[PDB]
DNA sequence: TAAGTCACATGGTGCCGAGGCCGCTCA
DNA sequence: TGAGCGGCCTCGGCACCATGTGACTTA
């Protein structure tokens, strides 16, 4: 499921070449608030010491993420 | 976790010369180990001709893991038919460089050792030997466990393992007496006798010593860093003509 | 249902990312992503609703994710495919 | 049933049989001699005690197939020990849980218009007791 | 023949159905070949559904294919960027069904692998890379970098299967360039979509008139 | 209140209830639907004659049964299928493809410890179980007899309760749970699930069969087995049971015929042929031998893996294969407990045996028992040369 | 190494008790009645 | 914040549960 | 300092339901 | 040519023993 597919789903949320350029920016935007957020909780669960990540550690991570957005 | 792959060699190549072109070849020093042990020291395994030589190759970076601790084994007799072979372990793209030089410097002819059933059976014979410094043989018991894979029609039988505790090992070579092959001699007749099977004809796909090792058809896998001389022994012997 | 996203979706969409930097979700983590999505894209769209070109640097620059136009098109580098990247960076 | 003797006791055991589980073989042998079994006396008293009871199964099951044969009921159900019985005298569901050679339990389950409750509970009484005296009384109150 | 550039000419309905009977009869030359893809690719007034026809049905080569046929259709490949816009922009389906005909039949190796990093041709340009890697000495570790770099990339879909594959055919062919194993371990474990990858099939309808055209093709060659 | 009738419409989805009816072929269809119609009724309108000529000529055009599958999911019943109609189909299923299901034994334990010969009344039973298992949690039973074997098979289905999810008024269904009564057995079949609400049935079955005296289900086998024929072979109340492998001669009784039978034929007087077994050990120390004593061997480990000369009828299929057994033999060698864990693991183990005893792998003079099929699909540990199960 | 060497003679020491603690359970086992 | 139902914390309630057996069957022992 | 006991955290073998593609397969 | 059942098989979740190492104690 490619970076369109993405931009596919947001178009359909919201209902030419430049909006499609603004919505491939918006779904590399969500990708890297992802990216971060997971980060965030890897970094989390390794300070500890779980090997794998769990909600209340991710939810943390994004109301810390939240808090300062 | 180190599964050694076995090679054996056509020629009786001497190492310690020569191994100035593989360090230029490789930009590193690599650790050569000159050894010249007598394994059959047991006086109804054989009293003369028994001297092997040793070499430990060793391709010295860092000790974290086998990424930089891919080890080289050779061993070798000259009053035999096939006079060397070689196991390396690890999975650096290195070993097969290594190789590749050993080949192109020595001419020697190498192909990949496969263990019959009853060579099996004395490598883990051999795997239990462990010499001591005070220059003594003990017999450390592991308990096995025989796994075999028999290919029956329909794939009615896919696989059936003979799981042997270690007081029950023990209590087998007791009970046959003092011997220094205990497999062989008291484990594999004792389940002959009991459950009819000759496990030297079934297909036997890997025989697992609980913590220490699990030799397989075509590699050995050893908890223990290296390997002792009397599994090295009895894999020269096995591919002999 | 029509809105929120599956997990499989998920799974298609972060799963390399997840294996190169070494990331291990359980099914209660996937579950509670699959719901956070939703959230992330009501603040995504609360934040920016129309798009044209400076508020939408603007906003990342203040998202605290990128510091220039060179932060976008190397973020979009490592996100989209050549000839996608190639045409953003046509269109910045 | 194939019984061998322990290792290291001198005593049968129940080794293998062909009887079905509705005989419990197991707790006959084990009541036998109050468990362990030595002389040839015992194992034929277990013998005849597991005899009886294949003795019980088949001889209800030729009483109820006679039934059959002569045309005095209808259709019927038989389960392996010919215990659990239902059959039809005209149209009448008469169903029977009889024990060893005697019925302990009966059910008239067809309900006729004509038909009452309290004429139904004196007949369900009435048809207890043996087979050979079910048969007998079936055929009188047939008529 | 004659018939097939006459046709290609003309073309600078009846004139399709004369060059599809014709391929079908005769088959194309390499200049023939090199002018069909070069009228081919610079126009649009052809519909799209008939280009993949033309591709898939009228493209048969007699002989040799040179290294100009091979140099104009990776001309054709490219795509509009920031340094050239006033080149149109070749169908995506278009290059697909090329590369899938080119499937069907140093330098260039790294010609193939730096235009493996196009989305919508990574599920042909894998046999092609991996069939010019023939040598141990071909394969490089910026080559390893770049394919494990486009793999654990997002915004693909073939790119973790089929780069697995290609990289399980370099460890098979080189044994050496440090290990890329663990590599592998980072891409993809599903066994699923590179085992659908590994077998590949070629529409062997095409095979078989390629196959009848090239025997009506040269004797001994 | 909370036992759920027969009229009840449970929210099924449709994609999988429409790829469950593809596999019934379509004369189980074409009864199913005359057989609905005829009890509960459908949304399609017609007079019950009138539903058998449509599927008369339905059936007379030869057509196929996805789109008979289509009628009766969109016009026949649009809204939902009953649950009757959901258990009904699914023990079709069960009857059509006995393969696709794994059983647990349970000898039902009563009292002192004498197994209790379980005995249904069936409407009476189901009225009871309905009842009693309303009390707990939202179910329907549903039960029939199998057409070929002598079971009753129960089929007990719990229904649970149920961002904005917006709206469905739901009873979400799990997994049924089946438990397979056979006519006079003290063991009982029941289906592979360990959660809470397979030992809530268990459980409940178990108080309301008893009425009379408190009966335990105590389970005489971990390792499941597919196919309920199979396991009536094996657990059920057959002469198979406790005559197996070596002894399957005995419970089919092929050697001996009644005393008032011909005396001629006697196996006495026409006599068997066999051959000399060798007590010493020769079968290690060794080609092309002679093709009748080669038959003789063959026969030999058919007779020890089989119980029969020919077998019970490729020709290594034993009765019933078995998936997994363990067995432990114990040994005492000079005062020390010698034990060996076996494990095996396959389609048919000792069919697998057999085939490798015929290839001279394992030496049928020296197999036991227990490894030949004796006391089959149980697995237990051998002291003093008796076979104990495990529980 | 010598933390290596270490490390292994602890390994060989720590899989010696385990050994140990499963040969005596093994051994109730053999005490046990069922 | 207990949601942990995985590995390091099923193996240390078997563990948990294999020393509580060795502890009463300790408690049993006279010494 | 060599050896031992300990819980601990990760490794790993076996198992199974779900589901997908394959593998002919037959009309 | 086209739908179609069945062995395969891998995903992955679970279950359990197996295992290597640091912390701590003993000599």
């Amino acid at each position: 499921m490619d970076t369109e597919a993405l931009a596919n789903y947001l178009l359909r949320q919201l209902s030419s070449s430049q909006e499609y350029n603004k919505k491939l920016l918006l779904a590399c935007g969500f990708q890297a608030i992802l990216r971060k957020i997971l980060l965030d909780a890897r970094t989390r669960a390794t300070a500890e010491g779980l090997r794998e990540v769990y909600p209340y550690h991710i939810e943390a991570a994004t109301q810390a993420f939240l808090d300062s957005q | 976790p180190y599964t050694w792959k076995f090679l054996g060699i056509s020629k009786q190549l001497s190492l310690e010369n020569g191994i100035a072109k593989l360090n230029q070849l490789l930009n590193l020093e690599v650790d050569l180990d000159i050894q010249t042990i007598r394994v059959p020291s047991d006086p109804d395994g054989g009293t003369a001709a028994d001297e092997y030589i040793r070499y430990e190759m060793r391709l010295d970076i860092s000790n974290l893991d086998e990424g930089t601790y891919s080890k080289f084994i050779f061993l070798g007799n000259s009053k035999m038919e096939v006079p060397m072979f070689l196991c390396y372990c690890g999975t650096d793209n290195r070993n097969e460089v290594v190789l590749q030089w050993l080949k192109a410097e020595y001419g020697v002819i190498m192909w990949p050792i496969k263990f019959e059933q009853k060579t099996m059976i004395k490598l883990a014979d051999a795997s239990i030997v462990h010499v001591t410094k005070e220059n003594i043989e003990q017999i450390t018991w592991f308990s096995s466990k025989l796994y075999f894979e028999p290919e029956t029609q329909d794939k009615n039988l896919r696989q059936f393992s003979i799981e042997i505790p270690r007081e029950s090992c023990e209590g087998l070579a007791l009970g046959y007496g003092n011997t220094m092959h205990p497999y062989n001699d008291a484990i594999v007749p004792y389940i002959y006798n009991e459950t009819g099977m000759a496990v030297e004809r079934l297909p036997l796909t890997s025989v697992i010593l609980a913590g220490h090792t699990k030799i397989m058809r075509e590699s050995i896998v050893t908890s223990t860093r290296s390997l002792r001389n009397r599994v090295l022994a009895v894999v020269l012997q096995s591919i002999q003509f | 249902s029509i809105k929120p996203l599956q997990i499989m979706d998920l799974k298609h969409l972060t799963r390399q990312f997840l294996n190169e930097n070494r990331i291990i979700l359980p099914k209660q983590t996937w579950s509670t992503i699959q719901e956070e999505s939703l959230n992330i894209m009501d603040f995504l769209k609360q934040k920016i609703g129309t798009l044209q070109k400076q508020e939408l640097v603007d906003s990342f620059i203040d998202m605290g994710i990128i510091n220039n136009v060179d932060d976008m098109f190397e973020l979009a580098h490592e996100l989209l495919p050549l000839e996608l990247q190639s045409r953003i960076e046509s269109y910045l | 049933v194939l019984l061998k003797k322990r290792i290291k006791s001198n005593s049968w055991f129940l080794f293998k049989h062909t009887i079905p589980s509705f005989i419990d073989v197991q707790g006959i042998f084990d009541d036998t001699n109050g468990g362990l079994v030595i002389s040839h006396d015992d194992a034929y008293l277990f013998a005849k005690r597991v005899f009886l009871q294949l003795v019980e199964v088949q001889k209800r099951r030729q009483i109820f197939k006679d039934l059959e044969a002569k045309k005095i009921i209808h259709d019927l159900d038989l389960d392996l020990e010919s215990s659990m019985v239902s059959f039809f005298v005209k149209d009448i569901k008469v169903e029977l849980f009889v024990k060893q050679n005697e019925i302990v339990s009966c059910s008239i389950l067809d309900d006729i218009h004509d038909f009452s409750q309290n004429n139904k509970s004196k007949w369900e009484i009435a048809l207890l007791g043996s087979l050979d005296d079910l048969e007998l009384k079936l055929n009188h109150s047939f008529a | 023949s004659l018939i097939l550039d006459d046709i290609i000419l003309s073309l600078t309905k009846t004139t399709l159905s004369l060059l599809y009977e014709k391929s079908k009869q005769y088959g194309l030359s390499s200049p023939q070949l090199q002018a069909l893809v070069r009228l081919l690719c610079e126009t649009s007034i052809i519909d799209t559904v008939t280009k993949v026809y033309i591709v898939e049905n009228c493209f048969l080569p007699d002989g040799y294919l040179t290294k100009e046929l091979l140099l104009e259709i990776i001309n054709h490949l490219g795509t509009p960027t920031v340094f050239s816009r006033y080149r149109i922009q070749t169908p995506p389906v278009l290059q697909s069904a090329l590369c899938k005909w080119l499937v069907h039949v140093n330098i260039s190796s790294s010609i193939w692998l730096h235009l493996w990093q196009f989305s919508f041709l990574q599920k042909w340009i894998t046999p092609l890379v991996i069939w010019q890697a023939t040598t141990p000495v071909d394969v490089k570790p910026w080559k390893l970098s770049i394919i494990k770099r486009c793999a654990m990339h997002p915004g693909y879909r073939d790119a973790p299967g089929s780069a697995t594959l290609i990289l399980q055919r370099f460890q098979c062919l080189v044994g050496a360039s440090s290990q890329i194993t663990e590599s592998i371990i980072t891409i993809n474990c599903n066994r699923k979509t590179l085992k659908s990858h590994r077998n590949l099939k070629l529409d062997a309808h095409f095979l078989s008139i390629l196959k009848r055209i090239l025997s009506r093709a040269h004797p001994a060659n | 209140e909370l036992r759920l009738e027969d009229n009840y419409v449970p929210t099924s989805d449709t994609l999988v209830v429409f790829k469950q009816l593809m596999k019934l072929p379509v004369t189980v269809l074409y009864d199913l639907t005359l057989s609905w119609f005829a009890k509960f009724g459908g949304s399609f309108d017609g007079d019950i004659y009138l539903l058998t000529e449509t599927l008369d000529l339905l059936i007379e055009k030869g057509v196929r049964r996805n789109v008979i599958v289509n009628r009766i999911l969109y016009v026949y019943w649009p809204d939902g299928l009953n649950v009757f109609q959901l258990a009904e189909i699914d023990c079709h299923l069960m009857i059509s493809k006995p393969e696709k299901f794994k059983w647990l034994p349970s000898k039902a334990l009563r009292g002192d410890g004498k197994p209790y010969v379980v005995k249904l009344q069936p409407a009476k039973f189901i009225e009871n179980l309905q009842t009693d298992l309303a009390k707990i949690y939202h179910c329907h039973v549903y039960m029939f007899k199998h057409p070929s074997l002598p079971v009753l098979i129960t089929r007990i289905q719990l229904f649970d309760s149920n961002l904005d999810k917006f709206q469905g008024k739901p009873l979400i269904s799990r997994r049924p749970y089946y438990v397979a009564f056979p006519l006079n057995s003290p063991i009982i079949f029941h289906s592979v699930d360990k959660d809470i609400y397979a030992r809530l049935v268990l459980q409940s079955i178990s108080r309301t069969i008893s009425e009379r005296e408190t009966i335990i289900f105590k389970p005489v086998q971990k390792i499941p087995v597919k196919s309920i024929h199979n396991i009536m072979t094996l657990l059920g109340p057959s002469r198979f049971a406790e005559s197996m492998g070596p002894w399957e001669c005995y419970a089919s009784a092929n050697f001996e015929r009644s005393p008032l039978h011909d005396y001629k034929k006697h196996q006495g007087l026409t006599g068997k042929k066999v051959m000399v077994r060798e007590f010493d050990d020769s079968f290690l120390n060794d080609g092309k031998e002679e093709p009748e004593i080669r038959r003789l061997r063959l026969e030999k480990n058919m007779i020890k893996f089989k119980g029969s000369a020919n077998g019970v009828m490729s020709r290594y299929s034993s009765l019933v294969p078995i998936e997994k057994v363990g067995f432990t033999l114990k040994n005492e060698i000079n005062s020390r407990i010698i034990t060996i864990k076996l494990k095996f693991n396959g389609n048919d183990i000792f069919g697998g045996l057999h085939e490798l005893c015929d290839k001279n792998l394992i030496n049928i003079d020296k197999v036991p028992g227990w490894l030949a099929g004796e006391n089959g699909s149980f697995s237990g540990t051998i002291m003093n040369g008796d076979f104990q199960r495990e529980q | 190494e010598w933390k290596k060497q270490r490390k292994d003679s602890h390994k060989e020491v720590e899989r010696r008790r385990r050994e140990n603690i499963n040969t005596a359970i093994n051994v109730l086992s053999d005490l046990l009645p069922v």
